[PDB]
């Protein structure tokens, strides 16, 4: 393409330069998602 | 379904990492106690960012040292039901 610096233009918004899926169903699922983290995350006897 | 439900602590980024070291710490100190999903992740994402390179490079160092040792128990790792 032609655009060394206008595809870089928009890319003044919020982000981490955009290589790590972001959550958008839940902000509780951000960093410490249930698959995984439950096993060590909390430790409760049941639901 | 691949799911290894069943994987070490993992090779989560710093920001997961800080949630993690925090939420883990009150629960070691309160076993009685655990934490509202939506209130402390939300509380951790906003202090997250808002904090500096030294600070969020403190706990991208440590998932460092965690990632590598989840390489380690990843290869004796056999996935469960693994597709």
């Amino acid at each position: 393409l032609s655009q060394e610096t206008f595809s870089d233009l928009w890319k003044l918004l919020p982000e981490n330069n955009v290589l790590s899926p972001l959550p958008s169903q839940a902000m509780d699922d951000l960093m410490l998602s249930p698959d995984d983290i439950e096993q060590w995350f909390t430790e409760d006897p049941g639901p | 379904g691949k799911g290894d439900p069943k994987k070490p602590r993992g090779k989560m980024s710093s920001y997961a990492f800080f949630v993690q070291t925090c939420r883990e710490e009150h629960k070691k100190k309160h076993p009685d106690a655990s934490v509202n999903f939506s209130e402390f992740s939300k509380k951790c994402s906003e202090r997250w960012k808002t904090m500096s390179a030294k600070e969020k490079g403190k706990f991208e160092d440590m998932a460092k040292a965690d990632k590598a040792r989840y390489e380690r128990e990843m290869k004796t790792y056999i996935p469960p039901k693994g597709e």
